[PDB]
């Protein structure tokens, strides 16, 4: 083939990256919905960040306008409580959707080899992810707002030498005030276009050693192009999300949230209840469970070490769960454990929920610290299971 | 090996003596 | 002097250089040590029989 | 006689030890004669200094404009 | 010649060490030129500095 | 994006057998005398109509200066 | 109207300065016609003879060689340059010529510009 | 002028340090450029044609 | 070459593209210092960006404190005069280094085939360019600011059908009040990431086809790689750039600007002198030349039509202006008339300035009209002064 005259317009230079990469590329043939829900992920940051714009052309970073700024945006302007239950509603289903594609990741051993590359690229998506929702959550100004970045950014004085200095150096003038507010405006502004470029490398990763499959077997025998195969499953996916989205906003808009966060920031008193967004609650239960705060700040450390240290394990042969029945209960397991201390961050630090979180977080490492074992066993089974 | 260690060593001492210019602790180094 | 010249041709099926540095008189003591590192960056044919 | 033998199939069939390059904005040196080598990296050595002092004084700038300010420091009693 | 050689034998045989020696000089001809302009500043503009003026504790 | 050979032969020289900055000033009034031949045209060209322009502003200005000035 | 330098002394300048900056540089203003530009340059290049092609390859790179130096051809080859002996005009007028009969009735176009 | 602009001493005095330095800098790159480009801008090239 | 195993860390795919694109991407060997400029708006814009995020640390978008946020930044804040003022003459920075690279395209003719995409891409960034410069323009809220804002979004009202109805959708309301100025801001902040995005399409589409050369001629004889032999180059021009921009940073910090600016905005008075900033001033002063005002919008259109439509124009095969000495004689001419144009647009609109921009935009405008016919009457040369 020689191309003297140009057949078709998605093979032109213009479309022909497009095309390769949208239209043309192979995908095995076996793939369920866990795939859809990471492009639904996708679909979920450009909402944000739509959302976000328009929002941003309203709010007022100062201390004494923000919280007055958000109510004019829900009562005076054209439709503005719909923009703005979409961006917090879109920021908590943001997070629904990231953490069931990462236990699909989980569940299907995707991390496993040659995807490291792609696992540690989403390890650092979810870090912006974090980060993102956290300085966005300081923005509204109310009580839960401010108590929540004054008590997570004090926290990062446990590094032993420099945790002062740093402390002090974020807040701005030793407290949370509108100096705090608009740095957190302005990062909060900025962070989602790193995360547009994390998300482009991630998708990059994968693309260059294709996609995994349910058997987690290899699977270039039987592959179909993606259009129109998977657009269409890809389309039911968005269509279920949007009704599900849409029973969020209409109905139950503030079930997801906190009513501290409706009372204007008062440095004086403070809320008996302080606990972060739900979707943090995991992370807050590990850090408050382990005490001795620099402990829990290592621990947190620790935590996203785990979860990097997971691709680069030594034997693992037998990928999918399918055909693993050790490692799917031990996946079930760790999936309940993770609920289970999602669940006790929300309580308070009064007994037995003491108890209960320092014995989930060791589940937690538990899991983390126990597939190798599993890898290595394997990797002995073929040689005794033998019929002849 | 030997060869190996002493050019880390000389690195960390490279990369002390950058992180030492950038900073510029002269008042923080008591000891 | 240390430079370079570079016939080409693109009509020939192979390309064939050579790199060179300076090396030592008949008696540099050092002679014998040019004469081992030849040795260890030996010559390798694509008929030769210890292969990779 | 005949052949005309062309320029470069000349020049390849015979090698000669007069080599002669174009000098017009870069001066030869005389055959004999060591390398300026050092003279080279030194210079470089004087403009990676003034790259660095720049990069830190970039970096410094606004890491600190991040700090805290002349405003606060003055509140704080 | 000679000096610059002798330099480069000294200085310019591992990266490290030339990269500890690029950070000392600029941070040691930085110093040197801040002391540079401020001489220069002090030669050029005298008389007209913040303790100069002749009554600057007398408001009281 | 191809690329075409030649069938050339080049002789080049390290770059630290042969003396780097002289060339700039070497032979300088030759290069000046032709930067100022090949292009006194282009400079006419681009200065000219701003130099009269400007005049003819300048002497419009102070002729209605003059005559508005009672 | 058809303004050549024998009956147009503005034309017979404007041919003295092409032939002195062509002359300058020795290339033939043939050579100045780039293949990616219009395609009919391409298949009529592709059409020359080698020895043709290859003069012309050959006088392009020592063009851009002495424009890289900064310099311009010594006097001498500079006095034996010839500029405006074409070799081109002829098989380009004759690509165009089939390029139009082609067009002009039924026809596809045997080569195309792609997408940019 | 002082309540206009504070800053004009400091201000001046960055301007005069970093406008030297980076001409310093200036030097050496142009050196920089020409030594890494010494090896095409004096080579000699055998092209076998004339005109 | 078989790649069992790892030779060079930059031809493994981590580093590949890199590689190519960068390192390895073969370039015409007698490239002057006019390539520079392209590579160097590349970092004026990378300034704008870091400046601005850390700017927008430190401003407000309110109405009442925009200004005094300002005058905090440059006094209180440490080392803020240094950020505002490398803001400010940054974007004057961009859009002198944008002229010089527009130029030295006009002069190579390298809009000319097959770079219409390249040309017509940089149109869309140089609109990018000016919307994302005055929006950005309207945040301090001056005097200048605030009219300039007034009177440039007001002549939208020209549109036939909608018009007044345009205006007041941007206004926010019935004149340029703080939501005009909160909207700026965010689409201040948004605009310089598309406008990154555009730069790389920019460049892909260039990579596509390789670049120019003073002679015009076809160049893939003699080519070399990028790195290092144009690194060293692009280094020189930054150097230079760099002094130039510490001049126009520490010496003369606000020759560049308006001293009304520093006034702020007042509704109920207007300034004696309303004009844009130094790099609006030609199409400022095509705008006012042309009266009625609908005619002047129809012609700031037309400015862009003519822009978008240079590179599909007739024959022409000769493209360096080094080898045409009426396009090189009328590409003077026509930077002569820019200079003298934009130097219009600063003067009042009296006599006899009116009749002076008059002849400068049709000069303009012939300018585009002309070379169609050179290219038509300069495709029968070789015909007349062949030496047979
Ligand atoms: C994965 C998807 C998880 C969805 C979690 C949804 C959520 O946060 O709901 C809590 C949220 C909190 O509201 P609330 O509890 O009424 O008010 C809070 C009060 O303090 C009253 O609170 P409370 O004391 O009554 O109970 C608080 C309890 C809420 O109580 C209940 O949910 C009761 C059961 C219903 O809060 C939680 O359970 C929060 C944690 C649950 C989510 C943890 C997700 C962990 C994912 C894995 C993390 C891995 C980390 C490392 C990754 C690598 O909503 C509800 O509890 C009601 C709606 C539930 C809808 C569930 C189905 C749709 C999803
Ligand atoms: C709107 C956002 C559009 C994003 C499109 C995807 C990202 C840009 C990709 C640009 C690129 O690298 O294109 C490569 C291509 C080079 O041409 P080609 O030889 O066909 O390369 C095929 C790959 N081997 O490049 C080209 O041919 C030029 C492509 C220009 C960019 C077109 C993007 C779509 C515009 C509508
Ligand atoms: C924090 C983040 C801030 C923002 C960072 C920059 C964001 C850039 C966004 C656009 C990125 C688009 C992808 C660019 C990289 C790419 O296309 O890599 C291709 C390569 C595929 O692998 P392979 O098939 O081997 O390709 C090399 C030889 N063909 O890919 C790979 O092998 C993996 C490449 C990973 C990334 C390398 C850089
Ligand atoms: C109080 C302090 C101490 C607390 C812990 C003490 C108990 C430790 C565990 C004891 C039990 C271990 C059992 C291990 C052998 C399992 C045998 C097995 O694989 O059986 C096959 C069965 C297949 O299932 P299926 O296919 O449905 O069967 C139909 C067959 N035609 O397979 C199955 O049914 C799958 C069962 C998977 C079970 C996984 C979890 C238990 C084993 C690992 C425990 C690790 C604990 C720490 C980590 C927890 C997770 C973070
Ligand atoms: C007082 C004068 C000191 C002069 C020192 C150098 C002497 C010398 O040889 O200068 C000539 C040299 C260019 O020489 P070249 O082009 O190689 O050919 C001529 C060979 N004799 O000229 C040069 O190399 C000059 C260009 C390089 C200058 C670099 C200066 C860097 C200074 C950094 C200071 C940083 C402080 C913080
Ligand atoms: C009306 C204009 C008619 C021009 C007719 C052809 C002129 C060709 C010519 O040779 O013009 C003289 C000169 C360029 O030629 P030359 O003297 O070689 O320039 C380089 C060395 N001085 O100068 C020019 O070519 C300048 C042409 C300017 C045209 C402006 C048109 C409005
Ligand atoms: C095709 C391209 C794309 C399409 C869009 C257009 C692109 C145009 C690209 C070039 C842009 C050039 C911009 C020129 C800005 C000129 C600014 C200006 O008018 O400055 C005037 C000023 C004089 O001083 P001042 O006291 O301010 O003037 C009296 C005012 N009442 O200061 C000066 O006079 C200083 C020098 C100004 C520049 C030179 C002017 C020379 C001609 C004027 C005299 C005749
Ligand atoms: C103002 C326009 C004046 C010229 C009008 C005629 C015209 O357009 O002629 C086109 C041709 C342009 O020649 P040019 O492209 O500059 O250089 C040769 C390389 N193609 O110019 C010519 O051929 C000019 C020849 C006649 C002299 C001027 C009448
Ligand atoms: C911004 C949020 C994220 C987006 C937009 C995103 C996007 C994508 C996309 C488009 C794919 C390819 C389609 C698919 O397989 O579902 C993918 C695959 C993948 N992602 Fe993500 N991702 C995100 C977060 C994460 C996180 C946090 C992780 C885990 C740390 C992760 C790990 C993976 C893995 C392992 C795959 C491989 C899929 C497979 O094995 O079949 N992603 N992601
Ligand atoms: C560049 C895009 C974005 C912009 C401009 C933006 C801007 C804003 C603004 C102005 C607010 C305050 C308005 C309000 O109180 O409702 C806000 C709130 C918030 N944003 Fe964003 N945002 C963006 C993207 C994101 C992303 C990607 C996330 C992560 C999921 C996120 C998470 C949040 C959260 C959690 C809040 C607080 C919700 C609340 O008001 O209760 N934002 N954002
Ligand atoms: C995301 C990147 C950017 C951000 C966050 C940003 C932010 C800001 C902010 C907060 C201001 C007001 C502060 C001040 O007036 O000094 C400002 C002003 C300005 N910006 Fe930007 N900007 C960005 C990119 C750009 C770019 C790319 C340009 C040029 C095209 C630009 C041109 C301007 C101009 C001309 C002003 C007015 C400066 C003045 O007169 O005081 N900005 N920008
Ligand atoms: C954000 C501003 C811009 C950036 C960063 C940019 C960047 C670049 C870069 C990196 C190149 C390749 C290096 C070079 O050839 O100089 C280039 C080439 C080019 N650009 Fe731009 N550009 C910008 C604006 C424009 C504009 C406004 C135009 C015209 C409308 C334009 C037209 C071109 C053309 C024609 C080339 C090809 C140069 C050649 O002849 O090889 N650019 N640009």
């Amino acid at each position: 083939t020689i191309r003297n005259q140009r057949f078709s317009l998605l093979k032109e230079p213009i479309s022909s990256t497009l095309n390769q990469h949208l239209i043309d590329y192979p995908t095995p043939s076996n793939l369920s919905y866990w795939w859809g829900f990471g492009s639904l992920a996708g679909i979920c940051l450009v909402i944000q960040i739509v959302t976000g714009v328009f929002l941003a052309m309203h709010y007022t970073p100062h201390v004494d306008l923000a919280f007055n700024s958000v109510e004019h945006v829900m009562r005076d302007v054209e439709g503005g409580w719909l923009l703005r239950y979409m961006h917090a509603n879109g920021a908590s289903m943001f997070f629904i959707v990231v953490y069931l594609h990462i236990f699909r990741g989980l569940y299907y051993a995707s991390y496993s080899s040659p995807r490291e590359f792609v696992w540690c690229l989403g390890v650092v998506i979810f870090l912006l992810m974090i980060v993102t929702a956290f300085t966005g959550y300081v923005l509204p100004w109310g009580q839960m707002s401010f108590w929540g970045a004054t008590v997570i950014t004090s926290l990062a004085s446990a590094i032993p030498v420099v945790g002062d200095t740093i402390v002090t150096w974020l807040w701005g003038g030793f407290s949370v005030d509108n100096a705090t507010l608009n740095r957190f405006f302005s990062l909060h502004y900025l962070l989602p276009f790193l995360l547009v470029g994390a998300s482009l490398l991630h998708l990059a990763a994968l693309h260059q050693y294709g996609s995994n499959n349910p058997l987690g077997v290899h699977s270039e025998m039987d592959q179909i192009s993606f259009y129109p195969y998977f657009y269409v499953k890809d389309l039911v996916g968005w269509v279920a999300f949007a009704i599900f989205f849409s029973i969020w906003i209409f109905y139950a808009p503030n079930v997801l949230g906190h009513p501290d966060n409706y009372i204007p920031a008062n440095p004086m008193s403070t809320p008996p209840h302080i606990v972060p967004e739900w979707y943090f609650l995991p992370i807050y239960a590990i850090l408050r469970s382990i005490p001795d705060k620099s402990g829990g700040v290592a621990a947190i450390a620790l935590v996203f070490i785990c979860l990097l240290a997971l691709p680069f394990f030594k034997s693992m042969y037998v990928r999918s769960s399918s055909f693993r029945p050790i490692y799917q209960g031990i996946f079930w397991l760790l999936l309940a454990d993770c609920l289970l201390l999602g669940w006790i961050g929300c309580q308070p630090v009064e007994a037995p929920f003491v108890t209960i979180g320092q014995i989930s977080s060791f589940v937690f490492f538990l899991f983390f610290a126990i597939t190798p074992i599993l890898g290595r066993v394997g990797r002995g089974i073929p040689n005794s299971y033998t019929t002849d | 090996q030997p060869a190996d260690v002493k050019a880390a060593a000389m690195w960390g001492v490279a990369a002390a003596t950058g992180g030492l210019y950038l900073v510029q602790v002269s008042i923080l180094v008591l000891p | 002097t240390g430079s370079e010249v570079r016939m080409l041709d693109d009509d020939i099926p192979l390309a064939q250089f050579a790199v060179a540095f300076e090396g030592a008189s008949w008696k540099d003591p050092d002679s014998i040590a040019l004469m081992v590192m030849q040795a260890m960056l030996g010559s390798w044919n694509k008929t030769a029989g210890g292969g990779k | 006689l005949i052949p005309e033998i062309p320029a470069t199939v000349a020049a390849v069939k015979n090698p000669s030890s007069k080599i002669i390059y174009d000098e017009h904005n870069h001066e030869r040196f005389p055959p004999g004669d060591p390398s300026k080598r050092a003279f080279a990296y030194f210079v470089l050595t004087g403009g990676r200094f003034v790259y660095a002092s720049l990069i830190r004084l970039l970096v410094l700038k606004f890491v600190l404009s991040m700090s805290a300010s002349k405003d606060v420091l003055a509140l704080a009693s | 010649g000679g000096i610059f050689e002798s330099l480069y034998k000294v200085v310019m045989r591992r990266n490290s060490v030339y990269v500890t020696f690029v950070i000392a000089g600029a941070f040691l001809g930085e110093r040197a030129v801040d002391y540079g302009i401020h001489k220069l500043w002090e030669a050029n503009n005298v008389g007209k500095r913040y303790e100069d003026i002749p009554v600057l504790g007398q408001k009281l | 994006k191809q690329i075409v050979p030649v069938k050339s032969v080049i002789y080049a020289l390290s770059p630290f057998q042969q003396k780097v900055m002289t060339g700039l000033w070497k032979d300088l009034p030759t290069k000046i005398h032709h930067k100022v031949s090949e292009n006194w045209i282009s400079a006419t060209l681009l200065l000219g109509p701003l130099v009269g322009t400007y005049a003819y502003v300048q002497n419009y200005l102070e002729k209605e200066k003059l005559h508005h000035r009672y | 109207s058809f303004l050549d330098p024998k009956k147009n002394w503005l034309a017979a300048q404007h041919m003295k300065s092409l032939v002195k900056r062509l002359s300058k540089y020795g290339l033939r203003y043939d050579d100045l016609y780039d293949p990616y530009y219009d395609l009919d340059v391409k298949e009529a290049l592709n059409r020359l003879p080698k020895e043709v092609v290859d003069a012309r390859h050959a006088r392009l790179k020592r063009a851009i060689d002495l424009s890289m130096k900064h310099e311009y051809l010594p006097e001498d080859l500079q006095a034996m340059q010839t500029p405006f002996r074409g070799y081109l005009q002829d098989m380009l007028a004759l690509v165009k010529r089939e390029r139009a009969e082609r067009e002009a009735l039924g026809g596809l176009p045997l080569y195309q510009r792609s997408i940019p | 002028s002082w309540a206009a602009e504070p800053e004009m001493e400091e201000r001046k005095l960055m301007g005069f340090k970093w406008i030297f330095v980076l001409s310093l800098a200036l030097l050496q790159a142009a050196y920089y450029r020409r030594l890494r480009w010494s090896v095409l801008k004096s080579r000699k090239l055998v092209l076998d044609v004339v005109n």
